[PDB]
């Protein structure tokens, strides 16, 4: 396919992420408002632990394993969540009794198991983990698409499905072990997260960042040494991919969650573990966490001392332009 | 060649979905405190969507505020239209919640309630008349329109701030003043921060990042909430209580301060009234008037160390200032009139320990021992770790280390809310606080303080409110407190027996000695109730008392609404109000200091008009009704005051000159020292700070934080002692046994096992947005009630079945969510959704009296006197208690 001249990098501070869906929201009601869109959260942020959206999506398969494109599943409709309905009007409006149910029967929906987690009290823990498209260096659905439908964008390295291309074929959809390319049942084809290119053009940051309350969101291209996804990916080297043995070389990156209160024992005091699990963060983003989270640790206990912190200054972002692309629109 | 990529042609598509012709200003006018600036985008006449404008200009090293926006925010046009909109005024036909309607012109649904408005003053009174409209700092002009047509009428207002249980009840009692706190980029000035029954994760959304960045540049947070909340997850400690228990945590902190001499001699000595010479026969604060002839029962002592003699000190409530400047409204009296460096301490050296005689008028000679003497004394006693660990739960050693670090780091911040507000002692609970922070001296200070955190309370414009809803003054205008006349109307059983705390006779005591209001006057029933802003009765503690025996007192229910609340469902006339993207108003909150704003994207969609003028419109129709109903001129003796109703419309504009929206919203910024200068083409533009603020001065680039006029210009408080005053030595406060910060155990009279929790949650704006399609999307559906696993389990209760919860004051069904995070003991139902939402009965308030706090109903003690939203009885509901079981008649599978 052919590596593009500039790659738009995204980072997600994870000691940052308020779980406020805002980011959700703002892509929902930009890009899918559409005919058969109603299910399809291409931005969408999930508890961790957790089954996340849609269900059991980390095994559903797809990638590659040794270099040789994986054929995954194709998740069913009720993993997605049936999206609710309601009928206000006649309770409201038109005299029916009877409360505006949801339908159908709630079993299951995006956001299913919020804020449960894992671990029994007094040492249950969750933190959130927004996700999108990773508009992979390898993307393995562009590889997959029998149709070449699926291009990566040479200014930019955005993967786009091409929508006049796609013929349906769902390759892509068995094949991205993200699970985030979604086949639209109305129009016939698959619709995913385009990297607000259409923002990114005019120099705005796409909406996922710029709308991003909890100031957990950065985005630039990797190459601008100046940047804050230059300074953590490369310089600081804190921010790591998402299930980097899927072998598609994501390019959203998420620093790990360093913040979070200890384990509690038995008598009440503390342990020097955290509450969320090491092994949980190594599951999401492999062995270099271990060394991240103590490069953190280590660079936040300098500023607890008074001292200077150039890494904790970026994370913390007093201005959101140290951050993004102009947020302003 | 255009240059153009091989796709590029095709990916208009996608571009023409990000387009718009016009961008215009908008705000959301509810009750959220974010008052978040945002942009509205519209094509072709429709408006698109809308996003943060991340306007607010950035302060000098620390974090901007921008963006700030939420979930609910950026769907904010869903209300434009969604299934919800009141589109036609609506008259009911059915019974009183069946939504069966009829539409009518305004002109029939107008002259109907203009009507039955001057019958009620001809027939029974004015007072019979209401308007419930709450937090003008949301929509002030909204919110003055109801107000003023109220105040030319001569019927009465409500309160807000206390009936919501937001009213920080024990800092009007500490510091005499309504209220008042930092803005939240002031967080990032703290290096130590307890969120104490705060959660801000869910209920802070825009203003949540401060808290992460103040941690990673250095500072250390705790929270102190009994469940694991979202907010804990990124927390340096948790400290998990049992409900209710907070106030033995903190005395014993103090204990452990105390004791291990961790406080601020210099600043107690000179900002409390812990060195005041307290009577040991009595219990009384000595006065001036038990030592000399015609002395002052206001005017105190304390005994000056350096020179072995007592000492009367600067700035009581009898003694005055020399220049007597105008009252102000959030102040208990005009303490700013006093000279700077007023109390300063100067050489003074107020002893805080000791026991000293002095000799009193009748010659007798008593023991008088200074406040803290008597403070310390039974702190060591009652108020040790070890005790308060068992009460608690909490290990005497994280007491303890918890005390240490909250003194030894400076500066060091407490953030409270509803979950240490909302209890029937929440006033006791926050002066501990209060003491807390006074003993660390950090009130004043930038990152430290009491900071109270709640709803929308706080317009700094306030003057200019009160110029524009209360034109001939706030002494001539009625108001209920909203508390009491919930309680009283709708004749609540709070299950509290007399002969524990005899409620009824203090009440009564209180109403029959003029402490306290009781509307209508002469026991006349309400008899007509406007509701809007406010989705009143779906929030209403004791809610079936309410619509058993209250609703059907009222003869005339509006509302005036942009969709089809639970109240509105329940009314006999519901009249459509333009939508906040097809109005123009103002949108403040105390969070941060800009002032935001919406503007009309479009023109108010089918009949819906803005609520400026739809009270201008029935201005005119009571004008024509008082001349049918040959009424047009009555005398309102209360106020000596002879109303005239045939030129109320003149009376609502100034003879016109407010007739426009815009105008209303000028005169508020025109009328007020923080914001003469603003203009609302400069609001349209960018938001604008405020250019002054309450109880501190305002300093370009820096955060305000309150109270400095008193702390660092040494003006009196304008409490009883002019101190932060932590003795309350008034007759109920030792009957309840408070004269003191002490620990008050929580109100056990609901006779079931599991305490209920009711926060408030990320997904909705109180019931605004409960209802939205999107947000339920995003959760099960529908409202939710959280359960520990520990009691789930032993009832057959499974994740997402469906749970009765009931008491004596009623019942609901809801689904269940088992989460780890819950504390076993107790359940906890996001506050109040929509009556008409996925519940089989009920909703949360079905299960809430209302329920009185003694100490609140105290109107003739220095600063504690009866003002609206300054003080009076909160309506807490976090005492509650209830069971729950497995609901059995629909028990469906899990796949
Ligand atoms: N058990 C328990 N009980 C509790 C609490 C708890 O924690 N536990 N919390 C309290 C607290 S603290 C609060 S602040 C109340 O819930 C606030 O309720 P409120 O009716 O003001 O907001 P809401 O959003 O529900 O209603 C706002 C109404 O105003 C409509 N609206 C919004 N904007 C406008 C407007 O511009 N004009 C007009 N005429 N109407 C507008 C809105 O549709 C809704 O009906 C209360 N009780
Ligand atoms: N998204 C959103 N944000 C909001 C609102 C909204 O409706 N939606 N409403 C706004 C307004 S008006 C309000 S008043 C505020 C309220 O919001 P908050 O001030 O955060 O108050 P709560 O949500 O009631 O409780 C906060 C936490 O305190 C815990 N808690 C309960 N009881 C206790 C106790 O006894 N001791 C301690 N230490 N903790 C306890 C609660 O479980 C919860 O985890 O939110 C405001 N922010
Ligand atoms: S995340 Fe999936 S859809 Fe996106 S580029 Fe990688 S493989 Fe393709
Ligand atoms: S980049 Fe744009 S399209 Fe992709 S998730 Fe974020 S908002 Fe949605
Ligand atoms: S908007 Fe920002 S903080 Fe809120 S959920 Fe998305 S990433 Fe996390
Ligand atoms: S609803 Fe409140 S918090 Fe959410 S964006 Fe609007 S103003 Fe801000
Ligand atoms: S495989 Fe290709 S044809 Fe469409 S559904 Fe996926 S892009
Ligand atoms: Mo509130
Ligand atoms: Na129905």
């Amino acid at each position: 396919m052919k590596a593009p001249r500039r790659q738009l990098t995204y980072v997600t501070d994870l000691n940052k992420c308020i779980g406020c869906q805002t980011c959700t929201v703002a892509c929902k009601k930009l890009w899918t408002t559409g005919p058969g869109q109603d299910f399809m959260y291409w931005r969408n942020v999930e508890t961790a632990p957790g089954l996340g959206y849609p269900r059991n999506w980390q095994t559903k398969g797809g990638g590659y394993k040794n270099g040789e494109l994986q054929k995954g599943k194709i998740p069913p409709m009720i993993d997605y969540g049936i999206p609710f309905e309601f009928d206000y009007a006649g309770r409201l409006f038109e005299g029916k009794p009877g409360r505006v149910r949801p339908s159908p029967t709630p079993r299951s929906a995006p956001n299913w198991d919020e804020d449960q987690g894992a671990g029994e009290y007094p040492n249950n823990s969750f933190f959130y983990l927004p996700r999108m498209c990773n508009h992979c260096t390898k993307p393995a659905c562009l590889e997959a698409c029998p149709n070449e439908a699926i291009y990566k964008r040479e200014q930019d390295g955005i993967v786009v499905i091409h929508q006049d291309k796609c013929k349906g074929a769902q390759a892509c959809v068995q094949s991205c072990p993200y699970a985030k390319p979604y086949f639209n049942p109305l129009t016939n084809k698959a619709n995913k997260c385009i990297g607000c290119f259409p923002r990114i053009e005019q120099g705005v940051a796409p909406a996922c960042v710029a709308q991003c309350v909890g100031r957990a969101m950065h985005v630039g291209f990797v190459d601008d040494v100046n940047s804050s996804v230059y300074k953590l990916i490369k310089q600081y080297k804190v921010a790591l991919p998402l299930h980097p043995e899927f072998g598609t070389e994501p390019n959203v990156f998420y620093v790990p969650p360093v913040l979070g209160p200890r384990i509690e024992m038995a008598n009440g005091e503390p342990s020097t573990d955290p509450k969320i699990p090491l092994a949980q963060l190594e599951g999401l983003f492999g062995k270099q966490v271990r060394d991240v989270l103590a490069i953190l640790q280590s660079e936040r206990e300098k500023k607890m001392k008074g001292l200077a912190s150039d890494l904790m200054d970026v994370l913390i972002g007093r201005r959101s332009t140290d951050m993004m692309i102009s947020p302003l629109t | 060649i255009s240059g153009a990529f091989e796709y590029s042609g095709w990916e208009n598509f996608h571009r023409t979905q990000w387009s718009w012709d016009k961008k215009t200003r908008g705000a959301h006018l509810v009750n959220c405190t974010g008052a978040c600036p945002h942009f509205v985008y519209s094509k072709d006449g429709v408006v698109m969507r809308e996003e943060q404008s991340k306007d607010i200009a950035p302060m000098p090293n620390i974090p901007e505020y921008n963006p700030r926006g939420c979930n609910k925010g950026e769907c904010g046009h869903d209300y434009m239209y969604g299934p919800h909109r009141i589109k036609y005024p609506l008259i009911r036909v059915g019974e009183r919640g069946e939504g069966k309607w009829r539409r009518a012109t305004w002109e029939e649904a107008l002259d109907m309630i203009a009507d039955k408005c001057v019958d009620t003053i001809k027939n029974h009174a004015p007072d019979c008349i209401s308007v419930y409209s709450p937090v003008p700092a949301v929509s002030p002009v909204s919110f003055s329109a109801g107000h003023r047509f109220a105040h030319y009428i001569g019927a009465h207002a409500h309160t807000f701030y206390d009936w919501y249980g937001d009213h920080p009840t024990g800092q009007t009692q500490t510091c005499g003043v309504q209220g008042d706190t930092c803005e939240t980029a002031d967080w990032f000035n703290s290096k130590y921060i307890i969120l104490w029954g705060s959660n801000p994760t869910q209920t802070r959304i825009p203003d949540a990042h401060f808290l992460s960045e103040a941690q990673l540049n250095g500072a250390k947070i705790v929270s102190i909430s009994p469940d694991y909340n979202s907010s804990t997850i990124k927390v340096d400690k948790w400290i998990h209580p049992q409900p209710g228990t907070d106030g033995a945590l903190a005395m014993a902190m103090a204990h452990v301060i105390i004791k291990e001499k961790l406080y601020d001699a210099h600043s107690l000595k000179e900002q409390t009234d812990l060195s005041y010479l307290v009577r040991s026969d009595t219990k009384r604060f000595l006065r001036e008037a038990d030592v000399v002839a015609g002395g002052s029962k206001d005017k105190f002592y304390f005994w000056n160390a350096k020179t072995g003699k007592p000492v009367i000190p600067k700035g009581s409530w009898g003694d005055q200032p020399e220049k007597k400047g105008s009252p102000v409204g959030f102040l208990g009296r005009n303490t700013f009139a006093f000279p700077k460096g007023y109390i300063d301490l100067g050489d003074l050296d107020p002893a805080l320990e000791g026991k000293f005689n002095m000799q009193l008028l009748d010659g007798k000679t008593v023991e008088v021992r200074p406040v803290f003497e008597i403070l310390k004394s039974r702190l060591m006693a009652d108020n040790t770790p070890e005790k308060a660990a068992k009460i608690t739960g909490v290990t005497a050693k994280a007491i303890t280390e918890l005390a240490r670090e909250f003194a030894t780091a400076k500066p060091s911040m407490i953030i409270c809310g509803g979950g240490t507000q909302h209890w029937y002692y929440s006033d006791v609970l926050l002066r501990a606080m209060h003491l807390l922070t006074a003993l660390t001296g950090t009130e004043g200070t930038n990152g430290g303080g009491m900071n109270h955190y709640i709803g929308q309370w706080k317009p700094a414009f306030v003057a200019g409110l009160v110029a524009l809803a209360f034109p001939e003054g706030v002494n001539k205008q009625r108001f209920c407190q909203t508390t009491i006349w919930t309680y009283i109307h709708a004749e609540v059983n709070d299950e509290i027996i007399s002969s524990d705390i005899d409620t009824e006779k203090y009440l009564r005591d209180s109403i029959t000695t003029g402490q306290m209001p009781n509307m209508p006057e002469q026991g006349r029933d309400p008899k007509v109730f406007f509701v809007y802003r406010g989705n009143w009765l779906n929030q209403a503690k004791g809610q079936k008392y309410v619509l058993e025996n209250l609703w059907p007192k009222l003869e005339l229910i509006v509302d005036i609404n942009i969709r089809m609340d639970s109240t509105a469902l329940y009314s006999d006339v519901v009249l459509p109000s333009a939508h906040w993207y097809e109005k123009l108003d103002l949108n403040v909150t105390s969070e941060h200091s800009y002032i935001n704003m919406t503007e009309p994207a479009i023109k108010p969609m089918w009949e819906s008009k803005t609520d400026w003028q739809i009270f201008l419109a029935l201005a005119k129709r009571v004008e024509m009704a008082a001349k049918r109903k040959k009424y047009e001129k009555f005398n309102d003796e209360k106020f000596k005051w002879v109303r005239d109703l045939s030129n109320l419309w003149n009376q609502m504009t100034m003879d016109g000159k407010l007739a426009e929206d815009e105008a209303a919203a000028q005169y508020i910024l025109d009328n007020a020292p923080q914001s003469k200068g603003i203009t609302i083409q400069m609001l349209r533009e960018k938001p604008q700070r405020f250019k002054s603020n309450w109880t501190s001065p305002l300093k370009e680039g820096v955060p305000y934080t309150p109270f400095q006029y008193f702390v660092v210009d040494k003006k009196p408080w304008p409490t009883l002692t002019g101190r932060q005053q932590f003795y309350l030595d008034h007759d109920t406060f030792f009957d309840m046994g408070v004269e003191l910060p002490t620990y008050k155990a929580p109100i056990d009279a609901d006779k079931y096992p599991f305490r209920f929790n009711s926060p408030h949650s990320r997904h909705s704006v109180h019931s605004t947005f409960k209802d939205n399609v999107l947000m339920l999307r995003l959760q099960r559906g529908g409202p939710s009630i959280e359960m520990s696993p520990l009691d789930a389990k032993p009832l057959g209760i499974k994740d997402n079945d469906w749970v009765e919860a009931w008491n004596n004051h009623g019942k609901v069904i809801c689904r269940v969510k088992i989460r780890n995070g819950e504390q076993r003991g107790r359940v906890s139902m996001w506050h109040c959704p929509e009556l008409y939402m996925d519940l089989l009965t009920g909703g949360s308030q079905s299960v809430c009296p209302v329920r009185i706090n003694p100490t609140n109903l105290v109107g003739n003690y220095g600063h504690l006197f009866f003002r609206p939203n300054y003080y009076g009885p909160a309506g807490s509901q976090r005492d509650v208690r209830v069971n729950v079981k497995r609901y059995i008649g629909a028990t469906p599978i899990s796949f």
